[PDB]
This record gives structure tokens, C-alpha cells and sequence, in this order.
RNA sequence: CGGUCUCCUCGACUAGACGUCGCUUGUCCACGGACGAAAUGCAGCUAAGGGAAGUCGGCAAACUGGCCGUGCACCUUUGGAAG
RNA sequence: GAGCAGAUCUUGGUUGUAGUAGCGAGUACUCCACCUGGAGAGGAGUGGCACCCCGCUGUGUGCGGUUGAGGACUGGAGUGGA
RNA sequence: AGAGUGAUCGAAGGAUGCAAAGAACUCCGCGAAGAGGGUUAAAAGUCCCUGAAGCCGCAACAGGAUCGGUGGUGUGCAGUGCUGUAU
RNA sequence: ACCUGUUGUGGUGGAUGUCUUGGCCCAGGUUCUGAGGAAGGACACAGCAGCCUUGCGAUACGUUCGGUGAUACGCAGAUCU
């Protein structure tokens, strides 16, 4: 377990689901010394974590 | 009983690479090699100039460019193989073994799929100008 | 002193409807993987080879049992970039979009 | 099924813990400790064990 | 008790290394170490290079029932040979502490050669594998003691 | 790979809580790797011409298959048979 | 309570079998990066070199975990939430 | 302890040393180990009085087709002891 | 190389020998539980304690007092001549 922690705190902050975050690749360190989840707000406001836009089912067809 | 497996009893194991001799197999032409006659497998109904290596060639040999044998039938091993023709032994006295054989016309078209040409040209004069030979 | 081990840059065409011809449909890309390694270690004499994430994709591109016929690539024989150690050759292959294999032979960068 | 697929269902619990003699054999439904007997005054033991008054003994 | 079953000439111009309850599977490192016999040191670490390399093969004389036909093994006049993988790096282990042994004591390693490698069936560690029909069966890991001598060079 | 109580339950095709695929959620974990990968096997398929000649025995597989329109026999306990 | 070769004898420890049979239901993994004592892989690989450096040579389709990029599965009577 | 819903069933398991003096320090390794070096009368090394048979590894030596066997017999040949031994 | 053997050695194994705070046996004495709460069962209680204790009960591995008379101890920590 490297990020699970951030994943499901993420998740939780974010409202979405841990399989919606996104962690950022180039700033694992900083993430994971996020340890509690004032600071995963920390991060999610200073962009290393990001809920992806849910997927497509489009209904044009 | 007996209560030994005998070795008249079929089992599994190694099927072919084994050494037979396949007896009693005219010749039915001897050609020249095709660097020197070009015409080797023109017979006497034939218009054009061709020799036994198909269109494509022959299936993962190439050309032949040697003097030649058309064995009649088919002859052990695959192609590529060495196969030692020997004089025959059981010698019968047939008209089927004493015949004279006269080839009319060798098939030598694609084997690579159906080959409905015997000749490039053929194919050439059925399908004429396509957009490749229009580009050439 | 050989050339075997001086950096270098090819652009080359593997045909990997060769590899994955038979192949069972579901290990097609990994096995085109596999080939696109063997491959580059025959041609660039490396042992370290590194694909590139878009090449992965672009291999990937099909899913499995669907690999593209044939990838251009770019195979770059590179320095180890910075080592304490000795010498070490390794080579990235990456992707090169072409929409037209026509004419590509291997061409070499910088000649 | 008889065996494994039968010892599926077998939650639940014929007896639980005796408050006499702390052993999971006071029967639930009919509330009687089977080692013990506890809701009568005297205690449960028989001559034919002499292990289960081993067991017991003060 | 540190009793090898090797009498050497002159200690003084030997290399020992042992390993005790080492949790690899002891037939394999047998037939390791049978090949790894005689060879220098130069000698057994290239072969043990190569046998992970799979460039070259183990070959199972005795402990081999089963093991598959390899090209591999006509360096040895057989033709049942594998590669033990987690035996030969094990060995490789113990070689590296006889070489360092070696060069402790003032010896050049590359002069010497293997002389007694050697392995033997260390306690067996059970487990339990469950079979059909409600029935229980070990698994018993079979570890090895290991023991190498290295011997200086005599020209 | 068995069993074990209840609750919520999206989109498209569809009669649909069938079946097939997809957003949300969750997951890539089941010992793996090479070699086109022998024989045999357990599974999926095909097969000319014939069509039960196979076999205790049409076993196994195959044929048919949804819906709409026309229509439907013997026998009947008048209900059916009947898709 | 006094002698073992046996009693499908009792208890314990073992052997061959045998590195064998196997570890094949639930579709599936791949690439880069980081985490390592090591994991793009060597035991003093080899020639100069007298360790630095410059050459040459070998490396098993490659442990584990986690981001990210792809490929897929669950498909609401769920591998979801109580 | 463990097993059984339960009534009940129910094991295996003793010994360092006089004294913990229970292994300092060194090299190598990630580390355990190992190689040294120590305690001690001795490693007797927290598995600790001794350590049998069966089985296994290794080295040396002797042989290796044949129920043409194990075993017996009478010699032989190698290796290996023992006893006696005149002037 | 493999096999068979014989030695030497090293492992696996725990037989043997020697002992024993244990049992078994015989003889003698007592039998002395409880509604003033027994026998048993729980949950607690130690600076570092899980188990065990015919230890103990919120006064909780112990309180008063007597006999003894410098320890106890696996570490520490203040009392004690
Ligand atoms: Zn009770």
C-alpha cells in the first residue's frame, strides 16, 4: 500500500469513488505525506488530486 | 495370456521420416535446365515459351533451374528432400510398364491458390490493363 | 571499439501480423510485446530495452487479438543519461505514427 | 446434501453459556444446562462418569 | 561443533563457508553442487551465471526421475538437466562468503578452486496440503545444509 | 467452485428482473513463463455422398425456434387436443 | 511386570515412490515511473591499467507494492451500498 | 491445548553448566548466518547430559550384463588386523 | 556420471545408560463445609504479567498482628539495619 490511504481519503473528500481519483504521478511523495485528510483538502486544492469527469454513455444514437 | 504386450499390437509413436522405396514409377519427361532452354515445359500444343516453375512458383521451394524429372504420381518425403531414383527392380512386362510416354501439355499454373493462367501473359491478355501496369 | 555500442537512432517497420499470427486471441499483445522486445534486442545488440508508454498504447490500440499489423518505430540507442557506473548502451523504442508504410524502409537519424 | 453442503446452514446455537458452571451447555429453548442441569437445585452428576465428577470436584 | 567433513593439507590455504536451514529444495542444490564440484572458483561463478542464464544447464544424475531432455546437459555426457534457480543463486550466496572468507585469511580466490562443496537434508518444516475425500496430507519443505571448501591453487 | 437472512437497485436492444453490451461502484485476484503447442484427454465447432446401415436402445448431437397474417385434423369429460 | 521378527500388533521416527502426480471453473493483462541491500540484473566477467580511466564481452520475456497511460471484467437478482 | 451443538472425549511435553561465565571484538553480508576470535574442564550454545538403529550427504577405496542373486562351500587375489615365533 | 559395497565424517532421528520436587502401594490419625452464604463458575486485581497459583476481591499476587531477623530479585524504584 502505497497511496491507498490518499485514494480512499480522496474518494471520501471527493464524493466519487476512488476509481474517479486521480493522484498525481510527477508529486507521490508530497501525496504521500498527506497522512490525514486536512491535508488530502490540501492537495485536491492545490490540484495534485482531481476527480475525473465521469465517463461517457452518450445518447446521441 | 501370453501376458506380455506383443509387438504385432498397434500403439502410438513415431508416424513418417521413415526409409521406403516407392517401385515401379515412370518417367514421363526428362527437361533441360530452363538457364539454357527457356522452352522446357512447351509441348506440342503450346503457343508460348514456358518453363515448369509456375506462376508464384513452386509452394515453398521457388524455381527449378535444373534439368528436371516428372516422376508419375507422387514420390516419398516432402518437397525439397533428396530422393534416390534407382533402376527398377521389379520389373513387370506390362504395356502400363513398357509404354512410350508423350506429355501434351504440363500445368503449370498457380499453385499458390487456383491459378486459372498457364502463362503471365494469359493472365495479362484476360486481365488487361489494371492500375498498376497503367502506372508502371 | 564497435559500432555495436555507440549511440544510435533507426526508424524501422516491425510487421507484427508475423508474430501474432495463431496466436491465441487473448495473449496476441502480450506477445506482440514480448516480439517488439526480442526484436529491438536483435537490432540495437541492447539488453536494456525500454518501450514507450504510446508505443504500449498504440500496440494496445486494438485491445488484444486486435494488434496492429505493423508499428513503425524508433528504436534510440541512448547513453545511460547519467550513472555512476560504467557505460551501459540501452535503447527507447517509441512509436512513430505514419498512415502510410509505403516506401518505409529502415532509415537511420543523422546519418 | 448430508455433509458438506448441509453444514452450511448450521448457524445458530442449541446451547449457550451456563451461569452455574460456565459451560456452553445451558440448552436455550428448554432452558436447562445439559452438564448441569442449573435451574434445579442440585447439581447434575452421575455414578457411570467418574472423569465428569473429576471435573467438579471441590 | 564447525566440523566439515573435508581434512585439508594446509587450513592455511583453504577457504570455508557454511549455511544451515537454508530453505531450498535439497535435491536440487545436490546436483548443483555435484557439478560445481571440481570447477575453480572463475570457473563455477561463470557456470552459475550461465545456468541462470539458462545458456547453459544443471544436470540431474541422481535426484533427475521426470526432468526433461535438454542439449544443454551433453556438457556433461547426460541429457536430463534443469535450472535450479533459487539453489543456484543460494549457492552463489555461499561461494561469495568463501570468497570472502578467502580474502579475509590473505588469499586470492581466483587462484583457488572448489574442493568439498557439499549439502546435506536439513529438519524437515510440515505443513498441511488437504486432499479429497476429507483427507490431510504434509507438506515438508526438505531445506539443506550447505558447506563449501575453497583450496588454493597447487602448480 | 459447496452452503448460508433481508433491504436498495441505472442506460440501450427486448415482452422482459430473460439474454447481450455500457455510465456509477468495485476489480484485474485466482501459481506463472516459453514452445503454435506431440499423443491422449476434457470442452467448442465444422464436415462431402448416404442418412440409424451404429447401438440393448436415434444414447449424444443435430433439425425447429420470436412475432404478425391465414389457418388447423382425429378424439373428447365439450373444458380441450392446439403453438 | 524377566528374552520378540511377525500379532491388518501399540507408540515414535523414517524411507522409496519423487523433485514425481500435480498446483488447468470464475475472459487479462501491458508500458513507463517511483519504493529496494539488489531487481534495466555479472563476483573480484575480460584486455590494456596500475584503483581511476578506456575497450570488449554476458544478462533468465524477469520478485513484490503503488501512482499514471492503455486493455478488459463486474453490469443493479452486481465483484456496489447496508 | 484440542475436538464435539452437547452429554462428554482428552493429549504431547523431564535433564546447559560448578558457576550465565548465555558467546565480547574482527571480516563479509541487507540480514540471518558464515570465517575468525572468545567463555568454559568441555560447547555442554537457551534446539542445551549421552546421542542408538533406520535413512541421507560427502570423500576414499573395491567392484559393477545375466536368481550367473542374498546366503552356504572350498580355494584364490587384494586390503587389513591378531597370535606365536628356533639358532 | 549412475549403481552396489566398506570405512571415515557430517546430518536427520531421539533409542540407551544414570537420575527425579512425580506416581503407585501399605499402615496410622482426622473428616474439620454451608442461609453468619459452601463446593463450583465468572469478571476483576501486579511499574514492566499473558498463563499458572488450595494467589487474591475495589483494603484485590495483598491489610492488622505474632514467630523469625537482613533480604527480595528477571529488570529497574524508594523503603529497610
Ligand atoms: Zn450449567
Amino acid at each position: 500500500a502505497g497511496l491507498k490511504l490518499q485514494g480512499r481519503l480522496a474518494a471520501a473528500l471527493l464524493k466519487c469513488g476512488r476509481n474517479r481519483v486521480w493522484l498525481d504521478p510527477n508529486e507521490t511523495s508530497d501525496i504521500a505525506m498527506a497522512n490525514s485528510r486536512a491535508n488530502v483538502r490540501k492537495l485536491i486544492k492545490d490540484g495534485f488530486i482531481i476527480r475525473k469527469p465521469v465517463a461517457v454513455q452518450s445518447r446521441a444514437r | 495370456h501370453p501376458a506380455r504386450v506383443g509387438y504385432t499390437v498397434p500403439r502410438a509413436g513415431q508416424n513418417g521420416f521413415h526409409h521406403r522405396v516407392e517401385a515401379n514409377k515412370k518417367i514421363y519427361k526428362i527437361g533441360k535446365s530452363a538457364l539454357v532452354d527457356k522452352a522446357n515445359a512447351r509441348c506440342e500444343t503450346d503457343l508460348t515459351d514456358k518453363t515448369i516453375t509456375p506462376l508464384g512458383g513452386f509452394v515453398r521451394y521457388g524455381i527449378v533451374r535444373e534439368d528436371y524429372l516428372l516422376i508419375k504420381g507422387s514420390v516419398p518425403g516432402p518437397i525439397k528432400r533428396v530422393m534416390t531414383i534407382r533402376k527398377a527392380l521389379r520389373i513387370k512386362t506390362n504395356k502400363a510398364f513398357t509404354e512410350e510416354v508423350q506429355v501434351k501439355f504440363i500445368d503449370t499454373s498457380s499453385k499458390f491458390g487456383h491459378g486459372k493462367f498457364q502463362t503471365r501473359e494469359e493472365k495479362r491478355k484476360f486481365m488487361g490493363p489494371t492500375k498498376k501496369s497503367a502506372l508502371r | 571499439k564497435k559500432a555495436k555500442n555507440q549511440p544510435l537512432s533507426l526508424e524501422t517497420t516491425i510487421n507484427l501480423h508475423r508474430v501474432v499470427f495463431g496466436c491465441t486471441f487473448k495473449r496476441r499483445a502480450r506477445k506482440a510485446i514480448k516480439a517488439i522486445r526480442g526484436f529491438v534486442r536483435r537490432v540495437m545488440k541492447t539488453h536494456d530495452v525500454r518501450i514507450d508508454p504510446k508505443l504500449n498504447k498504440f500496440v494496445w490500440s486494438g485491445g488484444v487479438k486486435g494488434v496492429p499489423f505493423r508499428a513503425r518505430l524508433r528504436l534510440d540507442r541512448k547513453r545511460s543519461e547519467d550513472e555512476d557506473s560504467k557505460k551501459k548502451l540501452y535503447t527507447v523504442v517509441s512509436w512513430v505514427p505514419v498512415h502510410d508504410f509505403k516506401n518505409l524502409t529502415h532509415k537511420k537519424i543523422e546519418e | 446434501t448430508k455433509g458438506t453442503t448441509s453444514f452450511g446452514k448450521r448457524n445458530g446455537r442449541t446451547h449457550k453459556l451456563c451461569k452455574r458452571c460456565g459451560k456452553r451447555s445451558w440448552a436455550v429453548q428448554k432452558k436447562r444446562c445439559a452438564a448441569c442441569g442449573y435451574p434445579n437445585p442440585k447439581m447434575r452428576s452421575f455414578n457411570w462418569s467418574e472423569k465428569a465428577k473429576r471435573r467438579n470436584t471441590m | 561443533k564447525a566440523k566439515y567433513s573435508y581434512t585439508p593439507k594446509a587450513e592455511a590455504k583453504c577457504a570455508k563457508a557454511r549455511g544451515t536451514d537454508l530453505r531450498v529444495h535439497f535435491k536440487n542444490t545436490r546436483e548443483t553442487v555435484k557439478t560445481l564440484h571440481g570447477m575453480t572458483v572463475k570457473k563455477a561463478f561463470a557456470y552459475l551465471r550461465d545456468v541462470l542464464a539458462r545458456k547453459r544447464c544443471i544436470p540431474f544424475r541422481r535426484y533427475g526421475t521426470g526432468c526433461g531432455r535438454t542439449p544443454q546437459a551433453k556438457e556433461f555426457k547426460h541429457t536430463r538437466g534443469r535450472w535450479p534457480v533459487k539453489s543456484v543463486e543460494y549457492v552463489q550466496n555461499l561461494l561469495k562468503n568463501a570468497v570472502a572468507n578467502a580474502n579475509t585469511k590473505g588469499l586470492d580466490p581466483n587462484a583457488m578452486f572448489i574442493s568439498h562443496i557439499q549439502a546435506n537434508r536439513a529438519q524437515q518444516q510440515r505443513r498441511r496440503t488437504y486432499r479429497a475425500h476429507g483427507r490431510i496430507n504434509p507438506y515438508m519443505s526438505n531445506p539443506c545444509h550447505l558447506e563449501v571448501v575453497l583450496v588454493t591453487k597447487e602448480e
